[PDB]
Formats: C-alpha cells, structure tokens, sequence
C-alpha cells in the first residue's frame, strides 16, 4: 500500500481502461490527472461523470449540468476536445453508470438526459423534476433503469419505452437515508444491494420478491463507497463516510484493516480507490495483496 | 479619501476612494477599486504541495500525543517526542529534495531551501533540549549533519564518522587522545605537542594530525564558529557544557568571516523561546509552522516551569493565531477546530464558510461538521435556509430538522390545481400533515368509507381555499355512499356554510348556491336514515 | 439497607458512627470490666458489615440537549438548572410548532418530570456513599 | 487565471458607498447618477456587474444587504427622503435554464421627512429589522412581522437625535448571547442607544466622548469569542472604544486607542468579520490595517496607499 499523496481533496480516480487517472473537485483549476504521471490537465467545471470512454476518448459530465468528452491520445500526450454540453440536470448528475450505447446517468433534479455515442445531439430525455436528490442509477437490463432519489427512492424506470413514469419501485419501510450505495452484481444483471447510510447493508432482490432482504448496520456514518473485485463478486470491503474502509470480506472477516484513519475517498474503480461522502485525499497501489 | 468594506471572504475585501463628481470642469479621476486581501501568505502550486504536508503533520501532532495522553504516563512520552522530531525532519528533507523539482531556465530554491533549513535546526535544538556527554554526542551529530582544503576534507569526514609517514604518526596520536580516559587524552595531547615542537605543506599537515589543538580556530578564522565547535565536540573532548567560550568564537570567528539568520541563531543558542519568536515574527514565516512548534513546546513544558506555564499561555495563544491564519480551504478550516478541540472559532468559521458556498459538497461539509458536534442546532437550520435558498430535496431536509407550514401551503395549493397531480410527500408514509392525510382519503375514495371519513377529519381539524372544492369531493363521496350516517356532517355542513357567509362578510355564485342545494340532499338523505 | 439509601438516613449514619469512636477510645484511655465483657462478647456476637455490602451494591446498580443537562448536573439544578432546561426546551421548539402540540405537550411533561426523578437518584448517591 | 485589477464601477456620478453581501461574493454599490449596480465575483475571477437600475429620484448615499436566510434583500437610502427594499428576483421554467433576474421593489419608506444619511439592517436573530438616520435626526427602526411578507415593513420604532451629519451601526452579536443596542454617530456630542426589557423603547445607555471633528464614519465589531464589545469610530481621527455591561445602570467605556497617522479626515471605518482586524482610510489616501495587541492595544499591520 502505497500512499502518493499528491496535495489535492481528490474528488475521483479509477483503474486504466497499475494503469490509471485521477480527478479533483476543490480549486480554482479544476483538478484531474492521469497516472508516475502521465497528462495532468485542468479545466472549468467539475467532475460528475466520468468514464475514460476509450484510451483515448474519456467523458465527463460537470457540475452546470456541464458534460466535457476530450480524447487522452496518450502517445501525442493531446487529449481531443471530444463533446460539450451546457445544461444537462443546473446541478450536476448524482451518480454515474454505463449503458450500452449511451451513459445510464441521473441526477438530483432528476433530469435524465440521454447523450448517446455521436448523439452530440441529446435526443432522449425523461424530464420528471425528481424532487429529492436522484443519486442512484444504473443500468440493469439497458435500458432498465431505476431513479433512486434522496429518500433513497429507488423507483424502477425505463427508457427504452417511451413515457415519463417509473416502471417499478423498491423502497425500506421507512426512507430514512438519501441516495449514496446501490449494488447491482456482476453475478447477475438482476441481482442488487442497497449500501445505506447506517453502515446499512440492505439486499434487494428483484426476481425473488422485494423485501429487505438485508438489514445489518456495521459502519459508522452514511454509505461511502466499495471496492468489488471485478472478476471476484465475493470478495468486496465496506466503508462508511468518513473513509474507513471495513473488510467486509464476503468472497469468505470485516475489520479495522484500510490504510484508514483518515478523511474521505474519491471514486470506485479496481482491478483501486473507492469513494466516500466528502471525497477527500488518499491513495493506494498494491490491490491483489 | 478612503472608504474600506471588509467582503464576506477574508481573501476578499475592497477599498474605493470617493471624489467630487465634478469640480473646476474636471469630472471625478479616482475610479480605481482596490482588492484589498489576505496576499502574500499563501500561494503556490507546489507551495500547495509545502502547506498541505504542514497540515498533515499538525494533525498528525495532534493525533498521536493526544492518544499517547489517553494511555497515560510513561517514558515512551520522552520517546513518543523524539519520534515526532524525526517526522519533522524527515519532512524537512522532503521540503528539501522538492526544489530539486525547479527547472531551468533559472529556478528558486535556495530560499526554499534555506528556508526549510531554520526548521531544520529548531529540530536539533529540541533534540538537545530532549547527560553533558550526551548533549557532546548531539553536538557532534550536528557537525556530522553540517592540499590544505583536502585535508580538512579528510578530517571533516572522520569528524562526522618520511612526511606521510610523520603524518600518520600524528594521526595516530590524536586516535590515541579519543579513545583516553579524558585525563590520558589529556597527556596525549601534550606529547604530540612536544612532537611537534621537536619536529619544528607535507609539514603542515603533520602539524594538523599533532593537533592538540590549535588550528582548528585558525580554520574557523579563515572561514566558521558552528563547524569549529562541532570539531571541539568530535575531537577533543565529547562533553558540551560551556557556551561561553564557544560562543564568543562563533561570534568573533563569524565576525572575522544571513546576518539576521546569524542573529536568530545566536538566539536560539540563548534558549530563547520568547526572542526566537520575535524572529520568527520579523521573519513572519512561517506562520502556522511556527504556532505548531509553539504548540509543540507548550505540550513539552515538562519540567516545572512558572514560566513555562505562562509559555502554555503563549501555546494557547498560538492557536488562535493559526486560526486567524486560516481562511478558506475547507480541510485546513477543519484542522483548526480540531487543533481548538471553542465553540466560538466553530460557528465562526462556520458562518465564514457559508459565505464561501459545490453545493452538494457544501451540505456534506455541513453533515461532517454536525457528525463532529455529536448553537450547533442553530447553524444545522441556518445550513437548511441556505440549500433551500440555493430545491425540493432542501425544502423536505429543512421540515426534517424542524417552513414547513410554507411546504404545505404549496403541496396542498399544487394538489388543488391539478387533479391527476402526485405529491411525493403523500405518498410517504400539524395542518399541512392533516391536509395531506386529506388528501390521501380523496385519493382512496378516488380508488373506490376509511379515505372519506380521514378527509372529513382532515376537513373538521383545518379548511383551504378551494375548499369548495373539497367540499364538492365530499358531497360526490357521500352520493357514492349514500350518506347513512353523515347526519353530523348536514350539522357540519351548515357550520361550513355559516363560515362561507361570514368570509363573505369579511370580504360563480350560481354556480356555489348550486353546490349548497346538493349539501341539502345529503342532509335530507341523513334525516330520512335517523327516520328509518 | 437493602433497596435504599436516603440522604437523611446517610448521614444519620454517619453521626452514630462518629458517636462510637469516642465512646471506644475513651473505652481504652482507662479500663472498664462490665464494659470490656461488652465489647469483647459484642465482637463475638462483620455481620453488619456484610449487610450493608448488598445495600452498597444495590446503589451501585441504581447508579448503573442531552450534553447540557448532563454538564448542568455535574455543575450542580432543578430551580436553576431545571427551569433553565425548561425554557431551553421552549426556545428549541420555538423554531418549530411541531406536528401535535397536545402530543408535544405531554412529551414536555414527560421529559421534565423524568429529568428531575432522574437528578434526585443521582444525588442520593453522594449521601450513600458519605454514609 | 485570476488578476485584481481597478475596475470601472459604470456610474457617472461620485460612488458614496460599496457593500459585500454575507457570502463576500457579491457587491452593490450605489452613487449619486441615483443607480444601484450589484456585482458578481465570477468564479473565473473578475467582477462583473450583474444589474444596475435607477433606484431613487435623488442621488443614493446608502445600501445595505439583509442576512441570506430572508432572501436576497438589498435596502437602499436617498436624499429623495425614502429608503427602498429590493428583492433579487430569478425565474427559470421546472426546466433547464427560463430564469431571469431584475431588480425589483418591495416596499417604500416614506415616513422620513427628510434626507436619509444611513440605513442598515439589523442582525440575523432578530429577523428583518434595520434602522435609518436622516436629516430630521430621528433615528426609525423597521420590521417585516411577517418574513413572509416582504412587503408589510411596520414602523417599529422612532426616536430623536441632533441635526447634521449621521451614522448607524448595530451590534452584530448574535442574541441569546447580547442584547441589542445600536450606535448612531452625528457631527459635537455624540450619543448610542441600548433596547430596554419589555418597555420595547430604545434608552440612552451612554455616550462615546471625545470625538473630535464631524463623525463620518462608526462600525461595531463583530464580539467573537470576546465578553466585551468594540466599536471603531473614523472622525478626522481614529478611534476605538471598548464597551463593557456589568451588573440600575449597566453600561461603561473605556477608551482603547485614537490614531491621528492618516493626518487627515478618516473616511471609512471597518471591520473585519471575525472583527480581528480593523480598517481606516483617510485623505493621506492610505488604507490602514490594524491589529490588536496581548495588550488590547491596536497597532497597525500595514498601509495600503494609492494616488
């Protein structure tokens, strides 16, 4: 475990498309880096979405509902001013994932804007004005979707029909936290767990009823961030927000065993970093050991 | 004429100057504005870099003693401050190697590193301060860490840890005089003396290994003071004890040879720390590193000193120093409540961070800020007002830490204006929650007695303005029905007609008397039920 | 004692055992025959020593803004730290009507007799242990 | 990329007063072409104007920024004899972007007879209040009893001062902790004010003696972390002084420090806002940064100077 620390509240990094990036919220220049370093560039606007869409091409939405696509051309070390956008959510998206063809993204007002690849023109759009923060989204079976807003409200939605409601719903018995953890498995595109803020570890199965199906508190403050391994379901580890990072060794253990103790994490990428609630300065380097 | 407004971030206040706006033909000719702020102190990228590893040790200062203090006394106290020296030299050397990063064409350095060089030797005078011939040995140390030139080259390096032949006698000697018994170095030296006064640039140097000890002062003349007494400690005698005499040779040798930094460590000798914060001060950085050595001082003060405790006096002060220091970046701002750890600095810099607001970082600030407090309520509220001003998400925060009387005037004026509008609070499970619970029997009723008697209740707690509408919703919930046992409700429903005429007082008609004759039948229809 | 341990009954106690010492070194400065046949068969019948153990493990199991009633507690005040609690209360909810304001009421009610009953165990305490 | 650099305020006659709002990214500024320009501190660092309309019918002294719970409320003053309430108004469609942003009134104040010196608003606590001093030399307080309604300002309160020159300054302290008092500085005898228990009427606590010269400038400090309260006077001298309550009088002063280094009319009197450091500016076209002493002596930091 190797802790560069390289004076900036990091607001994101992820693992190459060894290999990797790094993105910070927190300056005047708004801060990201690749890689020991590969391209350290500064732009306007913050980091919302992000997905290095090739080695070269890599995508990032910013806080105006801004979205900035460029091409990291590693040999020329230029990176191509790929797409802009002014007003997408103007907040910023509040999580980001993938869909096949175009980013399954959502944000706080909830405005779900489909870019699409070479759709500069944004032609989808389910504009419901999502009341409380949507920051859940994912792609289930794109273009299955589900908002969840900041009741942790995880209404199942679609996009591939047409129409501005929701498909389904899923939701605790009370709504106690706001969005931060879902948990769609790489074992199955069905099969999800709700990361909460009490250290709360709710599982939610689609196709075998609804229920909670997990309730189990073990961390300290709101749902921060994992690290799956991404061939490895089973094993993963749990933090909570301030960034303590618990072992929560389910391939089998959680226990006082990060390279903790300090302030928050930055983005959940690993093949590695996870992120937690103020998204904050650390790094690591050894991640099979 | 000045006129001078403080800005709501300290890094940002402005002076304008006011003028006639014409006199003697000549229109006004001061429109400068002036962007008074916090300047020089801070700056840099890589002084970013300097500043963010400063902060990392003070939390780390702040981390481990407080700890240690939590496990109580022990020797590994006298230890746990050794080690916390260390980390500061180590970062010292950090500090060092990070201007080998300036690059040509032409580069600054030398005052960072000279710069870092003072922190440097605050460190070995601590470790001094942490027995005469261990304070010899620390001496020595710090020499080790500072032809005839070559020479003193091969002398310098051991210092640290037929004429060659008299040179290596002479060497020989002196090895003769370090291992002894100081009383045997004693008479070593004097026989060496005498060799060299028998014998009477290959000479020179026999004369140099004779030693005993007299050229040094002359290398230290040519010269320096400090290097001569390291010298003294690794050659002579290992025992440090008297300043005087080796004072007045750094200060005649260094005489004979910066003149400010020559002065801060003449008074860093004197022990200070009271004149070597006045150096600090006139050199005025750093600022903050220095109020973390005075910290670090004050929570040393062991050994039973009055003055020492007017030193913690001092500490104290120093904090709220750093704390004025502080300005803007939100990480340092928390650093500083928790070198405070009262509340005072803390809604201060609260509100100061208000001003700052990025919002959702903003509102986890404030989340962290309220999960360290465990006043506080006040700023919790002012933080509500402030994301609701920033929109229904902060609106539902703000009813949650309680507004929310404003919320239910608007959820029921939206549940009136549209029939088919959804409310994401209904759905969920005072008079806007009663109105709410009104609406959720209407919608009941919509589904197709439970939802149709809440709504009413809903109604007998509290009443809106469309009201009519309401109303009307009832009598067709009723007709559905049938009106069995509203018989209360013909009495509540003149009342509700007694109140109409009042507001009318106060202040369609067809269309409204039309809405009573309905009213009518479902009270007919009651007393046709009691009849039964 | 058994279940409790009064404040008055604490340093009542207290009194009489203050009263025997006297009486015993007085007992030893001259010597007495019917009184040392008292004493000596007096010690021969710890009993009350074992006895009051209980009662000073049942203390022990009784003793077995939250912050600042527990500060107002270690400073003592139920005239002056009780109606300041009070008045403290009805300034936090200043802010706020709340939902029910007879359901406020009572919780009211609730909090503040509980908040004295509570300060009055906590200061037999002192005289169980001064006993 | 930042610079500072001057910038052209864009109005044609002389520039009486500039205020930070809370957050200290926002500027108004009014001036005698009777316009009130508001500037937005981008946060690609330049000011910008962002509007400027014709506020009054008279040339505009004063202005003033409510605390941001309210709303985004500027009050402003006029030799026309009224003060104005504005509110910043946005508008944008429950959709991306259709907001628009103009100034607009909320309310008039007639009920001065005469030109107003000063407005400013009261502390937070104590809810939209603010008070007023005008050449009739009766110092007016004004509340909205309704936060809701921006519009109904009541006339709280009206009390009698001297005749000339004026200034106002409430204690910013945060109550529950202080009590409310103000300062007014006229011209010369100068007298503060103190709010009574529940006569609900302003009492004359005390005077700040010694003033020399016309008073053209006075500022409370911000009593962060202290017991005692300052307030900073710009006569064509500086003064500070401490004010102490001890406890049926309840008031004392002391005199902390005069500062005559300007040699020359003192202008601008200011604090900073924990109220650690003062400012004075003066016609010598110095601006002076203060600092206090362990001693609670003032000694001045530094001068900026300009020409």
């Amino acid at each position: 475990f190797a802790a560069k620390f390289v004076s900036h509240k990091i607001s994101r990094t992820r693992w190459r498309p060894d290999v990797f990036a790094t993105g910070s919220w927190d300056n005047e220049e708004n801060k990201v880096c690749v890689w020991k370093q590969l391209c350290d560039i500064k732009h306007p606007g913050d980091v919302m979405d992000m997905q290095f869409l090739d080695k070269e091409r890599i995508v990032t939405g910013s806080s105006t509902g801004t979205v900035t696509i460029f091409r990291h051309h590693e040999n020329n070390q230029t990176l191509s001013v790929n797409q802009r956008w002014e007003q997408a959510h103007r907040a910023p998206c509040t999580a980001i994932v993938c869909s096949s063809p175009e980013i399954v993204s959502v944000g706080e007002d909830g405005r779900i804007n489909c870019f699409r690849a070479e759709s500069r023109d944004v032609l989808r759009t389910i504009d419901d004005a999502d009341s409380s923060t949507m920051h859940g989204v994912t792609f289930l079976r794109t273009t299955e979707i589900l908002t969840v807003n900041s009741v942790g409200q995880l209404k199942l939605w679609d996009l591939r029909k047409q129409g501005n409601d929701p498909t389904q719903i899923f939701s605790v018995t009370g709504e106690r936290v706001p969005l931060h953890c879902v948990d769609r498995h790489p074992n199955q595109q069905h099969v999800v767990a709700t990361g909460g803020q009490d250290g709360m570890l709710c599982i939610w199965d689609v196709r075998h009823g609804k229920m909670p199906m997990s309730l189990l508190n073990a961390h300290e403050a709101e749902m921060w961030e994992v690290h799956f391994h991404p061939s490895n379901p089973d094993h993963l580890f749990t933090c909570s927000e301030d960034g303590s990072l618990w072992h929560w060794d389910a391939s089998a253990e959680i226990t006082n065993l990060l390279p903790s103790s300090t302030l928050s994490v930055n983005s959940l990428d690993v093949l590695l970093v996870c992120g937690t609630d103020a998204e904050a300065i650390y790094v690591t380097r050894r991640l099979f050991s | 004429h000045i006129g001078f407004s403080w800005g709501p971030g300290d890094l940002l206040l402005y002076e304008t100057l006011y003028q006639k706006q014409g006199n003697s033909e000549t229109a006004a000719r001061c429109p400068f504005m002036y962007l008074v702020r916090s300047d020089e102190d801070i700056y840099s990228p890589v002084l970013r870099k300097l500043f963010n590893e400063s902060h990392s040790i003070f939390v780390g200062l702040q981390k481990s003693a407080e700890e240690a203090s939590g496990k109580s006394r022990k020797a590994q106290l006298v230890q746990v401050s050794r080690n916390y020296r260390s980390v500061l030299r180590a970062c010292m050397e950090e500090m060092h190697t990070l201007s080998e990063s300036t690059r040509e064409t032409a580069q600054k350095y030398i005052s960072q590193i000279s710069i870092l060089s003072a922190m440097e030797l605050s460190w070995n005078l601590c470790e001094i301060l942490f027995p005469a011939g261990p304070l010899l040995i620390l001496l020595l140390e710090w020499v080790r860490l500072h032809h005839e030139k070559f020479w003193d080259g091969v002398t310098g390096y051991v210092l640290q840890g037929v004429l060659d032949d008299l040179l290596k006698k002479m060497p020989m000697l002196h090895t003769g005089g370090t291992q002894t018994f100081e009383l045997k170095w004693q008479h070593w030296r004097e026989e060496c003396e005498r060799h060299l006064q028998n014998g009477t640039h290959m000479e020179a140097v026999c004369r140099v290994l004779l030693g005993d000890e007299e050229v040094l002062l002359e290398k230290r003349d040519l010269m320096t003071w400090y290097h001569f007494l390291v010298s003294r400690l690794l050659f002579k005698h290992p025992t440090v004890k008297p300043t005087e005499l080796h004072f007045y040779a750094q200060s005649s040798l260094d005489m004979f040879l910066p003149e400010p930094l020559d002065n801060i460590l003449l008074a860093a000798f004197e022990f200070d720390i009271h004149q070597v914060i006045k150096e600090f001060s006139i050199v005025s950085s750093n600022w903050w590193f220095v109020a973390h050595l005075t910290d670090l001082l004050d929570h040393c003060q062991l050994f039973q000193a009055h003055n020492l405790y007017f030193g913690a006096n001092m500490r104290e002060f120093l904090l709220l120093d750093y704390a004025s220091g502080l300005f803007s970046h939100h990480s340092l701002w928390q650093l500083g409540v928790d070198y405070f750890d009262p509340n005072l600095g803390r809604e201060y810099l609260k509100l100061h961070m208000e001003r700052i607001p990025s919002t959702e970082k903003k509102a986890l600030k404030a989340l962290r800020i309220c999960e360290q407090r465990q006043q506080v309520r006040s700023i919790c509220k002012t933080m509500a007002m402030q994301s609701l001003c920033n929109a229904l998400s902060w609106s539902i925060r703000a009813k949650d830490a309680a507004l929310i009387s404003d919320r239910f005037l608007k959820e029921y004026c939206e549940r009136g204006n549209f029939t088919d509008l959804d409310l994401i609070d209904n759905l969920g499970s005072l008079s806007d929650r009663l109105t709410f619970l009104g609406k959720y029997r209407e919608f009941h009723r919509m589904y197709s007695f439970s939802e149709a008697a809440s709504l009413l209740l809903s109604l007998m707690t509290a009443r809106i303005a469309p009201c009519s509408f309401w109303l009307t919703l009832l009598l067709d919930a009723l007709p559905l029905l049938e009106q069995k046992q509203v018989i209360f409700s013909a009495e509540q429903t003149y009342e509700l007609m007694r109140c109409l005429e009042d507001r009318m007082a106060a202040k369609i008609q067809k269309q409204d008397s039309s809405i009573d004759n309905t009213k009518v039948e479902m009270l007919r229809l009651a007393l046709a039920r009691n009849l039964a | 004692s058994v279940e409790e341990s009064e404040i008055s009954a604490m340093n009542q106690m207290s009194w009489l055992m203050k009263t025997a010492t006297i009486e015993l070194r007085i007992t030893s400065l001259n010597r007495q025959r019917s009184h040392t046949q008292r004493l000596l068969h007096l010690l021969l019948d710890r009993k009350i020593l074992r006895i009051l153990d209980s009662i000073q493990f049942s203390n022990e199991i009784p003793e077995p803004v939250i912050a600042n009633c527990e500060h107002k507690n270690r400073r003592g005040n139920v005239k002056l730290l009780h109606r300041v609690l009070v008045a403290e209360v009805n300034a936090l909810q200043g802010m706020a009507a709340i939902g029910q304001r007879p359901l406020l009421m009572e919780e009211i009610n609730t909090i503040l007799q509980y908040v004295v009953e509570r300060n009055k165990l906590l200061q037999c305490l002192h005289a169980k242990r001064h006993a | 990329m930042f610079v500072a650099r001057s910038i052209a305020a864009d109005h044609k006659d002389l520039i009486h007063d500039v205020s930070f709002d809370f957050h200290g990214r926002r500027m108004a500024t009014c001036s005698s072409d009777q316009s009130v320009k508001v500037w937005d501190k981008s946060e690609n660092g330049n000011w910008h104007c962002t509007a400027s309309w014709k506020t009054h019918s008279g040339s505009v002294w004063r202005v003033t920024w409510a605390h941001p719970e309210f709303g985004q409320v500027l009050a402003s003053c006029s030799f026309d004899r009224t003060a104005a309430v504005w509110e910043e108004i946005v508008g944008e469609s429950n959709d991306k972007l259709r907001g628009q942003s103009h100034w607009v009134k909320r309310t008039t104040l007639v009920d001065s007879r005469t030109s107003v010196t000063d407005v400013k608003f009261a502390p937070k606590h104590m809810g939209l209040m603010l008070a007023t001093c005008s050449a009739d030399g009766v110092v007016r307080i004004y509340e909205a009893p309704d936060v809701m309604n921006l519009s109904q300002w009541s006339l709280q309160h009206e009390i009698s001062c001297k005749l000339s020159c004026s200034c106002i300054s409430w204690n910013p302290s945060s109550s529950r902790a202080h009590s409310p008092m103000i300062a007014v500085g006229s011209d010369g005898k100068v007298q503060i004010y103190e709010y009574n228990e529940n006569t609900r009427k302003y009492a004359k606590a005390e005077t700040l003696m010694s003033v020399s010269d016309p008073v053209h400038d006075i500022a409370f400090a911000p009593n962060l972390g202290r017991s005692f309260h300052i307030l900073a006077v710009a006569t064509k001298d500086v003064r500070i002084f401490t004010m102490k309550p001890l406890r049926v009088t309840k008031f004392e002063i002391h005199t902390v420090a005069q500062f005559d280094n300007h040699n020359s009319q003192v202008w601008r009197v200011s604090w900073n806002i924990t109220g650690t450091v003062l400012a004075s500016s003066g016609d010598d076209g110095t601006v002076r940064l203060w600092k206090a002493n362990y001693m609670d002596n003032w000694k001045c930091i530094g001068v900026l100077k300009g020409d």
